[PDB]
């Protein structure tokens, strides 16, 4: 919004970035500290990318560039908190007796050799007749 | 019939039960008077054919009221292209020894035209399957006439939506899949030859007979039926054919 | 004879057409459409067009989710045992139909405040011998987003409303401009419509 | 219109674009923001895709962004209302007309035969049982 | 936020004639775009979920009988029931169906009018086991009074008492279509044994004089 | 531990698989030898595409596998 | 047709949190607004907020901000509502609903209703104190009786007379609350032929406490 008889004039938000259309420079020229300018600038073009509720589990959103950055919290992996896994195989060592394979935060149990596991995972049982 | 319900007495009149030594063997479907349809693999290793009895109109196994008309079976006819011990061309037409008098609890279900079955009675997807089959994959045969509503699938959907188990028979053009993939509703073991009848505008038509299926309503699987449209004309020709002195004869097909 | 592919629903205001790419050489097409647990309704029989209308079926129940498939009959004839086909993406009209480009109906400066009415375009969804207006199908889910500015140097000052009317104060110094944009915030895709034709006083 | 080298006076959007047919350059000079100029251009210089009256058989065309929508009459369908709905009464019309059996007769509208044990009625499309027990009809439900 | 004012809080009517109801609204519900008034009516027989009655203030939901009828435009809306039957006895709720947040009305109880009858009030001294446990809850009953409005005046040794008392009213009965208030005043041993005479007064529209029922501690 | 049971010293290879039910959906009470229970007991046969442990009666049930 | 099967009834201690569910069947789950309505007795209806499944958009009533949270899982076609830090004001009957067809067309289909109770009371059977008239020199053809039920929790309790035979002519008053307890009575009027006469008892059954008391009305109160 570099209209005639401007710039040398004192800075103003509304008179530049709302009445008419200010640029990024005219942005900082009013707000100085770059972070706070972004606080407005990420709204000016990219209207609001998280005015819906995409990231579940009460995902707070900062809404910077149009990439839709959202803060996720503990107990839920992923940026949108959508991955509902219990953080590990450590819960009852995989609902089991010995341990659980941590194959990318999945639930795949196993027991020791000669102590064959059930299909879904339970107490280890001897395999043969004299294990 | 896992996940099925009880067919109220008479609401499944075309259903026909077959007994060998009085023991449950298969289902069936009465067409007009003396001709019944049951899957071809029902009668494979049965000796003493004279002990083949077809009770029709039955509703409750553990009871004998006045609605169970029982007639013998003189001759069974199967396609010659059928191979013993296999699944292709699983359909048989039976020449009942004596005609049966129809009643309220005995109404016969008959075939549609080949073009009609190919064009209209294949795009309804909501058709009943009835029988006295087991209620579990290991087995608990229901003494009551169970019925079940099933969905319909074309052969490509069945292949690309179910599981990819390699140890299963292929799906020929003579057979088409049916059943729920989740594993809640599927005929189990006593429903071979059981009618798979599709309702269409106040009239039921025989559009399939239960033939096989990997297990009973397993994860990602369907029960393969027998598309009767391939055999409508052959049944129509054999039905109006002269009686023959055989017992188990394999009529030419096509 | 080859199967179809790149099936897509080009729908706006519930005017749904199903289109597929491969050209019909020695080959004709037919398409069926059905709901999750409905009956397969066949349409566009043996047609050589690479597209087929389906508005008259989704208009029956817009809220349901629809599934469609397209066979390929060899030219001249049926098939051997089964036609070769290809399904289509599941299309729920209510959540997916594109919103038509809105039009501004009127605008008047009462006092120092303007009043930008928005014309309500009708949709293909029918009722008892009449088409249903856009408001009549969506209701509360339909909000608007007006942009006004000075003629020179633009300066879109966005605004929102839940009605076909607007009441916004101005500086009484220059003839503002208007551009409305029908927005459904309850969707996930196709939320915002294309901007209205610009209108200034 | 009034040229007089117009580029001195700051041109109002109305005067330059929504009055005379402005080019992209004029609009870019006015808005002074490339992004918004592109959006306004695609919405404004889109044009009326309805100058060829694409809809037949009495259909109200409606312009959109590089698109048109035909508001077809009840007796028609198609993207341009091209298809006669009432002229697709052949046997593949989900068993078109006939309740029991349709046959694609050559050169004539389909004929409704129907199964043994039934017989046609005056309507000529559906038929009713003629015996005590027809095919696949449950008399318990009557 | 829109406030909705069901003008009759609780109206009574003999089964058979025509009733009319009102439900005002602060902000007008008429959308000028398509000239529809976005208010919904509901019928809720007690103990049952509220079945929908009429949407858009004029359109019957599929299955609603053909006697319910909505009318009105703008801020005042009306629901009419013709030839009232026994099933119409319910509480009806209008709803703002235009702007979030959705706000319901205060409801409108429906009552079956019947020939009014004076209540049968009978006071009751405490039970024998009631004293031994350590309770002193004297209760005096009322039965078969119409209409609903009633008042009770508890007196202890001739002085009116309004502490620790409790009341309960039944819904309209099926046979007599009447309510039965129950006023109980609860004490413990010492206060009950510090004052002697107990009396409860039934002030009802049926008569200008409250019917008196009383007992004395000294005789019991 | 280490139970000393006869390994059945298989004389025929076909009677040595497990009880293959068969994908088909018919009921015929055939018989199979269970390698655990020392008996050629009864199992329900679907009627098609099974293994070679289907037996019409108990006589050949015994004959084919169990060393007579 | 369609139905909305909500969860069972709950009785939470203060400070706990309930989780009401509402399963949708018969229609397209992801294309209809699932409502929630609170109905405290003596307060009519009070809209809480709705969620559109699949999209996830929610619209909470302001007076329920934080208190009520709506989640939805479309794979099982059931909605969920969670009320946190329960108080005595949350003791009400909640519903779920499905929006109508042609836009803002009300709530076409309602759930059966769910009763939620929050109180610091304990599972206590009552001490039913019988009733009997005093002097009552009138003693007309009609005589009133009763058995006061106080000190029990939770509701409800069945009350009758003479093992249900004396069921015509009773007025079971609604269970009112006082001193963090429930109290109700049961007035029956009988002819003099049965009172003052042979045993006339009131039968009280508290299902929660598995209680069966048959205290009999006796003269000389
Ligand atoms: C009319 O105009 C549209 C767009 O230019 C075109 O698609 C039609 O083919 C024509 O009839
Ligand atoms: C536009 O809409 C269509 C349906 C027809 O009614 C036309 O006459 C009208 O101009
Ligand atoms: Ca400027
Ligand atoms: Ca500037
Ligand atoms: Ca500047
Ligand atoms: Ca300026
Ligand atoms: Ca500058
Ligand atoms: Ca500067
Ligand atoms: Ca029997
Ligand atoms: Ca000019
Ligand atoms: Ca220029
Ligand atoms: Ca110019
Ligand atoms: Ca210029
Ligand atoms: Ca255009
Ligand atoms: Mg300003
Ligand atoms: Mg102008
Ligand atoms: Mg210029
Ligand atoms: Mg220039």
């Amino acid at each position: 919004a570099n209209s005639f008889l401007e710039e040398m004039k004192k800075g103003h938000l509304e008179r530049e970035c709302m009445e008419e259309t200010c640029s990024y420079e005219e942005a900082r020229e009013v707000f100085e500290d770059s972070d706070k300018t972004n606080e407005f600038w990420n709204k000016y073009k990219d209207g609001d990318q998280c005015e819906t509720s995409p990231c579940q589990n009460q995902g707070k959103c900062k809404d910077g560039l149009g990439e839709y950055t959202c803060t996720c919290l503990e107990g839920f992996e992923g940026k949108n908190c959508e991955l509902f896994t219990r953080k590990l195989c450590s819960l009852d060592n995989g609902d089991c007796d010995q341990f659980c394979h941590e194959e990318q935060n999945s639930v795949v149990c196993s027991c020791a050799r000669g102590y064959t596991l059930a299909d879904n995972g339970k107490a280890c049982i001897p395999t043969g007749p004299y294990p | 019939i896992v996940g099925g319900k009880v067919c109220p007495k008479g609401e499944c009149p075309w259903q026909v039960l077959l007994l060998v030594n009085g023991a449950q063997l298969c289902g069936g479907t009465l067409i007009n008077t003396i001709w019944v349809v049951s899957a071809a693999h029902c009668f494979d290793k049965i000796k003493n054919w004279r002990n083949l009895i077809a009770v029709l109109g039955e509703h409750d196994l553990s009871e004998h009221d006045g609605d169970e008309q029982s007639r013998r079976v003189a001759q069974v006819i199967i396609p010659s292209t059928y191979v013993p011990g296999t699944t292709n061309h699983d359909i048989a037409l039976l020449r009942l020894h004596q005609p049966v008098v129809l009643t309220d609890h005995v109404v016969p279900l008959c075939l549609p035209e080949r073009t009609f079955s190919e064009r209209t009675l294949a795009f309804v997807r909501f058709s009943l399957v009835s029988g006295w089959g087991q209620l579990l994959d290991r087995g608990a045969t229901a003494l009551e006439l169970m019925v079940l509503n099933v969905p319909r699938l074309m052969t490509q959907d069945c292949l690309q939506q179910s599981r990819k188990v390699g140890d299963s028979p292929n799906i020929t053009e003579y057979m088409f899949c049916a059943g729920y993939s989740d594993g809640s509703k599927d005929s189990c073991k006593g429903d071979s030859g059981g009618p798979h009848a599709t309702h269409y505008r106040g009239t039921w038509y025989l559009t399939g007979i239960v033939s096989w299926g990997q297990g009973c309503a397993t994860v990602g699987h369907f029960g393969v039926y027998t598309r009767v449209s391939q055999y409508i004309e052959w049944l129509q020709k054999l039905m109006r054919s002269e009686p023959r002195p055989g017992v188990l004869l394999r009529a030419p097909f096509p | 004879t080859v199967a179809a592919y790149n099936l897509t629903w080009k729908s706006t205001n519930f005017k749904t057409i199903l289109e597929w790419e491969p050209k019909p050489v020695n080959q004709v097409y037919t398409v069926q459409i059905s709901t999750k647990s409905g009956d397969w309704k066949s349409k566009c029989f043996y047609t050589t067009d690479t597209e087929c209308d389906l508005t008259d079926e989704i208009v029956k129940d817009v809220k349901q989710t629809y599934l469609a498939r397209v066979f390929s009959y060899p030219a001249g004839n049926g098939s051997a045992g089964e036609p070769l086909y290809e399904n289509s993406p599941e299309f729920t009209p209510y959540l997916e139909t594109n919103l038509g480009q809105p039009t501004i109906q009127s605008f008047e400066q009462v006092g120092t405040k303007v009043n930008v009415t928005v014309e309500d375009e009708r949709t293909l969804v029918r009722r008892n011998n009449t088409f249903l207006s856009l408001r009549d199908v969506f209701g509360k889910d339909l909000i608007y987003t007006l942009y006004y500015w000075k003629s020179s140097s633009s300066g879109k000052k966005t605004a929102k409303t839940n009605t076909n009317e607007f009441l916004i104060d101005v500086d009484k110094g220059e003839n503002y401009c208007f551009s409305v944009q029908a927005v459904i915030p309850s969707r996930t895709v196709n939320r915002k419509s294309t901007d209205s034709p610009v209108e200034c006083m | 219109a009034n040229a007089f080298l117009e580029e001195l006076r700051p041109g109002s959007l109305e005067r330059e674009c929504k009055e005379e047919q402005c080019s992209f350059e004029e609009a870019r000079e006015i808005f002074k923001d490339a992004e918004r100029t592109k959006l306004f251009w695609i919405s404004y210089s889109d044009g009326d895709q309805c100058a060829s009256s694409p809809c037949q058989n009495g259909g109200s065309c409606k312009d959109q962004l590089q698109s048109y929508i035909c508001f077809c009459l009840p007796a028609f369908e198609g993207r341009n209302c091209e298809t006669h709905k009432d002229d697709q009464l052949i046997c593949v019309n989900e068993n078109g007309g006939c309740e029991q059996y349709c046959s694609d007769h050559t050169g004539t509208k389909r004929s409704c035969r129907c199964h043994e044990g039934y017989s046609l009625l005056a309507d000529g499309v559906s038929c009713t049982p003629t015996v005590e027990y027809p095919c696949g009809k449950i008399p318990i439900l009557e | 936020d829109i406030v909705m004012t069901q003008s009759p809080s609780s109206l009574t009517v003999t089964a058979g004639e025509k009733v009319t109801m009102s439900c005002k609204s602060s902000q007008s519900l008429l959308s000028s775009g398509n000239q529809k008034n976005y208010l919904t009516w509901y019928q809720q027989i007690p103990g049952q979920p509220p079945k929908l009655l009429i949407y858009w203030a004029s359109t019957r939901e599929s299955g609603v009988p053909d006697r319910f009828t909505g009318s009105g435009s703008g801020t005042d809306f009306t629901l009419t029931i013709n030839s009232v039957q026994a099933e119409d006895l319910a509480v009806y709720y209008c709803q703002n169906d235009y702007t979030y947040p959705l706000t319901f009305g205060a409801g409108t109880k429906l009552e079956l009018k019947r020939a009014d009858a004076a209540p049968t009030v009978s006071i009751f001294p405490p039970s024998s086991e009631q004293l031994t446990s350590g309770g002193a809850s004297v209760v005096c009953f009322l039965n078969n009074f119409y209409p609903k409005d009633i008042n009770v005046k508890w007196k202890i040794d001739g002085s009116e008492r309004q502490n620790g008392v409790l009341n309960s009213a039944t819904d309209q009965d099926s046979k007599d279509s009447t309510y039965s208030m129950s006023s109980t005043l609860t004490l413990t041993k010492d206060e009950y044994e510090r004052h002697n005479s107990y009396t409860c007064e039934a002030t009802h529209k049926t008569s200008t004089s409250p019917i008196v029922k009383s007992f004395n501690r000294n005789e019991c | 531990t280490d139970t000393e049971l006869p390994p059945l010293k298989l004389m025929h290879s076909f009677c040595a698989f497990k009880a293959d039910d068969g994908p088909c959906k018919a009921i015929m009470k055939r018989f199979f030898f269970n390698i655990f229970t020392r008996q050629c007991e009864e199992f329900i046969y679907g009627g098609c595409e099974g293994n070679q442990n289907r037996f019409e009666s108990l006589e050949e049930c015994k004959k084919m596998c169990t060393r007579d | 047709q369609v139905h909305l099967q909500q969860s069972g009834a709950e009785l939470m201690k203060p400070g706990a949190s309930v989780k009401i569910s509402c399963k949708a069947s018969g229609y397209t789950f992801i294309t209809y607004w699932i409502e929630w309505v609170k109905q405290r007795p003596g307060h009519g209806l009070e809209w809480i907020g709705d969620i559109l499944p699949g999209s996830g958009s929610t619209n909470y009533n302001e007076n329920f901000k934080g208190k009520a949270t709506f989640t939805a899982d479309s794979s099982s076609n059931t909605a969920y509502m969670q009320l946190s830090s329960l108080t005595s004001e949350d003791s009400a009957v909640y519903y779920c609903a499905r929006s109508g067809y042609y836009g803002n067309s009300g709530f076409a289909y309602w759930g059966q209703g769910t009763l939620v109770t929050v109180s610091a009371a304990k599972t206590t059977p009552p001490s039913v104190y019988p009733l009997a008239p005093g002097s009552a020199a009138q003693t007309n053809s009609m005589v009133t009786l009763g058995c006061l039920v106080k000190g029990y929790f939770p509701e409800p309790v069945t009350v009758t007379w003479n093992s249900g035979s004396l069921s015509s002519g009773v007025h079971t008053f609604p269970a009112v609350l006082q001193s963090d307890l429930y109290t109700l009575s049961s007035s029956v009027t009988v002819p003099s032929s049965t009172w003052p006469s042979e045993t006339v008892t009131c039968n009280v059954a508290h299902p929660a406490s598995s209680t069966k008391v048959d205290k009999k009305i006796v003269p000389r109160d």
